[PDB]
C-alpha cells in the first residue's frame, strides 16, 4: 500500500545520495590524479554502490506495483523493482560477461598489420582511422578499411552470434520480446492520459520521419559523388553507391571530413575567431565566464559558486597523470562540475558553452527526486547542450560577444559554406543512424537470421545509405560490430531522436526570440522567453515524460523532422541549382570490384 | 536574569539570514520579559527554509515544529570549514518518519521501527518497517542547499535589553531622567 512504498523510497533517497557521492568523489579523484591507490580506491568505492543498488532492487521487488496509484512513487518503484540483469543463470552470466570482455578486448587492442613491412603494425585510433581521415591514396585507405574487418572484425564474428543469444534470454526473462524492444524501452510513456507511448512505435515514428530526410540526403549524396569523382577519379561511377573506405573514417558515420574536398567555395574562407580571443589573451576562465555571460544573457540562472573552485578547465602545472576527455559531472550533495584539458581555440568556446549547457540541466532539475535526475529520454540530455554551442557559433553572438570586429562582413557564400559542413554532420549520419538500429531490432527479433546477417547489413548499405562495399563479404566477417557501439553494448537511437529534438529546441526558441532569418542564424541571447519556455522543461528531468516536455518547449506532442529540414531549405536552395546534371539519388546496383 | 545585546547580534556581519516572527529587529534593544529558552543545532542550507512560523515539511513536521503564533526569531550561518567532513559529517542526525505532527516545541528521543500500512516488526527494517533515524553526510565540496548551517532560536520580569546612557551635564537647566524617575532642573554636585 502506497505511504509503504513512499516510506520506503524516500529511505533509498536519503540512503543513496551518501554512496553516490563517495563513490563519485573516488572516481573525480582517480580521472584528476590517475594512480593504482585511486583506482582501488575507485574500484572498491563502486563496489560498495552497487551492494547497496542491487540490495535495494530485491527490497523494491516485494511492493506490487498495481497497489499504486501516484505517479511520481510509481516511476520510482519502476525505476528500482526493474532486473535487466541478474536474471541469468550464474554460470550463463559469467558467460555473457566473457563475451563482453572478449569483444571488449578485440575493439580495444585490434592490431592491423602492413603487409609491405609486417614489423608496422597499427592500432585503430593512433594510426588506421587517422589513414581514414586524412590520407588520400585509395588503395592505403582501402587496406585499412578492409584490414580493420578481416584482421580485426572477423575475430568478432563468433562472438556476436552468442551475444545475440544472451542477450534476448535476458531480454525475454524481463518480458521484453527481443533486446531490441528493451532497448527501444527508454521512449515508453504508460498511464499519463493522451501522452502515452510504445516501444513499437519508436519503430513506427523514426521510419516515418526518415522518409522525409531522403530527397534532401539524395541531393547531398549526389553532391558529395559528385566532389569524391575529382578527389578520386575512375573509382566512382556518376549515377553509383559511395565506396565506403571514401567515406572519412573507418565506417563512415559522419561525412565531415570530406569538406575539404566537398567545400561549396574553397575560395572564401569560413568565419573562426580563435584569433579575437588570443588578441584579447583570453584562457579557459574567461572562455568559461563569457559563456556564464551568454547563460545570464539569456537569463538562466548562474553557477552555484563551487563550480569554480571544484572543476578542472586546464590540464594541471605538474606533468600529472589525468584524462583530457571533457565529461560533465553531477556528484550528487549539489556538486556540479566539469573536467576537461581545454586549448584556447574557437572550438573549445562552443565546448565551453556545451558543457555548461550540460550543466544547466544536470543544474535545473537538482530539486526532483534522484532516481529521476536525468534526461527525459536519452536524446533530450545532449540536444539541450547543442543548443547552447550552435547559439554561440553564429556571427551574431560571436561579433555581438566582441569575438568577430564590428567591421567584419559575411556574404551568402559564406553562409552555405557553413551549411554543407553542418550537413554532412548532422543529414550524413542520419542514414546509418537509422539503418545501424534498424539491423540490430530486425537481428534481435530474428528478422534477419545468422546466414544473413553481412547480406542483409549490405543490402541495407545500400538502399538507406547509397553505400557499396569495397570488396566482398560474407558470413565469415562482421562489419556491425567492427565498431564500438556493437561491441561495447551501446544503443543508438540516442543519437537519431537527438539529432530530430535538438533543431525543435532551437526553433521554438528562435520563436520566443523573435528571430528575422534562417534557423541556424539564430541567437537566443539578451531574451526572457527563450530562458522561460526552456526552464519548464529543464526543472523536469525524468520527473515528467519527454512526450509532455516537447509540448511545454516546442507545442509538439511528439518528434518531428521539419524543423531540422528547415535548417537546411537554404541548403536545398543551392543543391537544387548545382545538381541539375547529376544523377540524383544512386544507383543500388553499382560497384567498385 | 541578565541584560541582552540582542541588537548586536542583528548588527554583525556573520550571519546569513536573521529574522524575528513577532517583534522588529530595532525593537530588540526595547524588549523585557520574564524568561526565555535559546535553542541550537546544525542542517541543510535549503532545509532552513523550513523553519519559520508554522512552515511544513522533514524538520518542521518530524523534528522540531515552529508554531505560526512563534513569538521569537531564527538566525543561520555557513558553517563548511568547521562542520563539514570529506567522508561526510555523519555525527549529525534527523528524523525522516513518526506518527502524527509534531505539536509546536514538541521534541521526541525514543525510537521505535516505523510499520507504515500494517505489520509487527523487531528489528532488520527489511519490508514495509523502517528505521526512521538518519544522518547528514555534510562534505565541503556541496552545493549550497546541502551545505552545513549553524541555526539558532529565541523563544521570545528579568531580561530587559539594553539601558542607553547619555551624557550627564551639570550646572544647566536640563530635562532629565534617573532609572525610572524624570524631571527637569539644575544637577550640582551636592554634600
Ligand atoms: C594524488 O592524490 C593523492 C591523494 O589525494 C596524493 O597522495 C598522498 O596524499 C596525501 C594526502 O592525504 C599526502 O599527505 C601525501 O604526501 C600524498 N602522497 C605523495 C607521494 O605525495 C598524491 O600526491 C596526488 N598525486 C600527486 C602527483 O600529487
Ligand atoms: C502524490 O501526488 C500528490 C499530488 O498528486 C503530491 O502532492 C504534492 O506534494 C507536495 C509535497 O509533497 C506539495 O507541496 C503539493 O502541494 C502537493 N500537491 C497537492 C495537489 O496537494 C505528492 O507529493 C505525491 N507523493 C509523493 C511521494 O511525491
Ligand atoms: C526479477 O527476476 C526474477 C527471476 O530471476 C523474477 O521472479 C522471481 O524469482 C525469485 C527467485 O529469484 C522467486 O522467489 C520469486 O517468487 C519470483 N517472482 C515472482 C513474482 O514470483 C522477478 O519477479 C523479477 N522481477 C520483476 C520486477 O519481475
Ligand atoms: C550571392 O548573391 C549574388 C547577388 O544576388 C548572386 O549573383 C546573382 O546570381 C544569379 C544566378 O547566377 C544571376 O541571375 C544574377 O545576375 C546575379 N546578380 C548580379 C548582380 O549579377 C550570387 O549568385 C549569389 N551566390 C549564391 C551562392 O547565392
Ligand atoms: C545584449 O547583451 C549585451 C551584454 O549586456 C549588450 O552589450 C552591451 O552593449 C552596450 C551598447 O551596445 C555597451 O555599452 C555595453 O558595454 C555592452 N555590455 C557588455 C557587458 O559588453 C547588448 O547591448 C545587448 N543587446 C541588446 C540589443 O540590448
Ligand atoms: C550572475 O553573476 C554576475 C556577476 O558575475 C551578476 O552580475 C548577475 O547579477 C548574476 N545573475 C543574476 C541572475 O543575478
Amino acid at each position: 500500500i502506497e505511504e509503504q512504498a513512499k516510506t520506503f523510497l524516500d529511505k533509498f533517497n536519503h540512503e543513496a545520495e551518501d554512496l553516490f557521492y563517495q563513490s563519485s568523489l573516488a572516481s573525480w579523484n582517480y580521472n584528476t590524479n590517475i594512480t593504482e591507490e585511486n583506482v582501488q580506491n575507485m574500484n572498491n568505492a563502486g563496489d560498495k554502490w552497487s551492494a547497496f543498488l542491487k540490495e535495494q532492487s530485491t527490497l523494491a521487488q516485494m511492493y506490487p506495483l498495481q497497489e499504486i496509484q501516484n505517479l511520481t512513487v510509481k516511476l520510482q518503484l519502476q525505476a528500482l523493482q526493474q532486473n535487466g540483469s541478474s536474471v541469468l543463470s550464474e554460470d550463463k552470466s559469467k558467460r555473457l560477461n566473457t563475451i563482453l570482455n572478449t569483444m571488449s578486448t578485440i575493439y580495444s587492442t585490434g592490431k592491423v598489420c602492413n603487409p609491405d613491412n609486417p614489423q608496422e603494425c597499427l592500432l585503430l585510433e593512433p594510426g588506421l582511422n587517422e589513414i581514414m581521415a586524412n590520407s588520400l591514396d585509395y588503395n592505403e585507405r582501402l587496406w585499412a578499411w578492409e584490414s580493420w574487418r578481416s584482421e580485426v572484425g572477423k575475430q568478432l564474428r563468433p562472438l556476436y552470434e552468442e551475444y545475440v543469444v544472451l542477450k534476448n534470454e535476458m531480454a525475454r526473462a524481463n518480458h521484453y520480446e527481443d533486446y531490441g524492444d528493451y532497448w527501444r524501452g527508454d521512449y515508453e510513456v504508460n498511464g499519463v492520459d493522451g501522452y502515452d507511448y510504445s516501444r513499437g512505435q519508436l519503430i513506427e515514428d523514426v521510419e516515418h520521419t526518415f522518409e522525409e530526410i531522403k530527397p534532401l540526403y539524395e541531393h547531398l549524396h549526389a553532391y558529395v559523388r559528385a566532389k569524391l569523382m575529382n578527389a578520386y577519379p575512375s573509382y566512382i561511377s556518376p549515377i553509383g553507391c559511395l565506396p565506403a573506405h571514401l567515406l572519412g573514417d573507418m565506417w563512415g558515420r559522419f561525412w565531415t571530413n570530406l569538406y575539404s574536398l566537398t567545400v561549396p567555395f574553397g575560395q572564401k574562407p569560413n568565419i573562426d575567431v580563435t584569433d579575437a580571443m588570443v588578441d584579447q589573451a583570453w584562457d579557459a576562465q574567461r572562455i568559461f565566464k563569457e559563456a556564464e555571460k551568454f547563460f545570464v544573457s539569456v537569463g538562466l540562472p548562474n553557477m552555484t559558486q563551487g563550480f569554480w573552485e571544484n572543476s578542472m578547465l586546464t590540464d594541471p602545472g605538474n606533468v600529472q597523470k589525468a584524462v583530457c576527455h571533457p565529461t560533465a559531472w553531477d556528484l550528487g550533495k549539489g556538486d556540479f562540475r566539469i573536467l576537461m584539458c581545454t586549448k584556447v581555440t574557437m572550438d573549445d568556446f562552443l565546448t565551453a558553452h556545451h558543457e555548461m549547457g550540460h550543466i544547466q540541466y544536470d543544474m535545473a532539475y537538482a530539486a526532483q527526486p534522484f532516481l529521476l535526475r536525468n534526461g527525459a529520454n536519452e536524446g533530450f540530455h545532449e540536444a539541450v547542450g547543442e543548443i547552447m554551442s550552435l547559439s554561440a557559433a553564429t556571427p551574431k553572438h560571436l561579433k555581438s560577444i566582441g569575438l568577430l570586429s564590428p567591421d567584419f562582413q559575411e556574404d551568402n557564400e559564406t553562409e552555405i559554406n557553413f551549411l554543407l559542413k553542418q550537413a554532412l554532420t548532422i543529414v550524413g549520419t542520419l542514414p546509418f543512424t537509422y539503418m545501424l538500429e534498424k539491423w540490430r531490432w530486425m537481428v534481435f527479433k530474428g528478422e534477419i537470421p545468422k546466414d544473413q546477417w553481412m547480406k542483409k547489413w549490405w543490402e541495407m548499405k545500400r538502399e538507406i545509405v547509397g553505400v557499396v562495399e569495397p570488396v566482398p563479404h560474407d558470413e565469415t566477417y562482421c562489419d556491425p560490430a567492427s565498431l564500438f557501439h556493437v561491441s561495447n553494448d551501446y544503443s543508438f537511437i540516442r543519437y537519431y531522436t537527438r539529432t530530430l529534438y535538438q533543431f525543435q529546441f532551437q526553433e521554438a526558441l528562435c520563436q520566443a526570440a523573435k528571430h528575422e532569418g534562417p534557423l541556424h542564424k539564430c541567437d537566443i541571447s539578451n531574451s526572457t522567453e527563450a530562458g522561460q519556455k526552456l526552464f519548464n522543461m529543464l526543472r523536469l528531468g525524468k520527473s515528467e515524460p519527454w512526450t509532455l516536455a516537447l509540448e511545454n518547449v516546442v507545442g509538439a506532442k511528439n518528434m518531428n523532422v521539419r524543423p531540422l529540414l528547415n535548417y537546411f531549405e537554404p541548403l536545398f536552395t543551392w543543391l537544387k541549382d548545382q545538381n541539375k546534371n547529376s544523377f540524383v539519388g544512386w544507383s543500388t546496383d553499382w560497384s567498385p570490384y | 536574569n541578565c541584560v541582552a545585546d540582542y541588537s548586536v547580534l542583528y548588527n554583525s556581519a556573520s550571519f546569513s539570514t536573521f529574522k524575528c516572527y513577532g517583534v522588529s529587529p530595532t525593537k530588540l534593544n526595547d524588549l523585557c520579559f520574564t524568561n526565555v529558552y535559546a535553542d541550537s543545532f546544525v542542517i541543510r542550507g535549503d532545509e532552513v527554509r523550513q523553519i519559520a512560523p508554522g512552515q511544513t515539511g522533514k524538520i518542521a513536521d518530524y523534528n522540531y515544529k515552529l508554531p505560526d503564533d512563534f513569538t521569537g526569531c531564527v538566525i543561520a550561518w555557513n558553517s563548511n570549514n568547521l562542520d563539514s567532513k570529506v567522508g561526510g559529517n555523519y555525527n549529525y542526525l534527523y528524523r525522516l518518519f513518526r506518527k502524527s505532527n509534531l505539536k509546536p516545541f514538541e521534541r521526541d528521543i525514543s525510537t521505535e521501527i516505523y510499520q507504515a500500512g500494517s505489520t509487527p516488526c523487531n528489528g532488520v527494517e527489511g519490508f514495509n518497517c523502517y528505521f526512521p533515524l538518519q544522518s547528514y553526510g555534510f562534505q565541503p565540496t556541496n552545493g549550497v542547499g546541502y551545505q552545513p548551517y549553524r541555526v539558532v532560536v529565541l523563544s521570545f520580569a528579568t531580561v530587559c535589553g539594553p539601558k542607553k546612557s547619555t551624557n550627564l551635564v551639570k550646572n544647566k537647566c536640563v530635562n532629565f531622567n534617573f532609572n525610572g524617575l524624570t524631571g527637569t532642573g539644575v544637577l550640582t554636585e551636592s554634600n
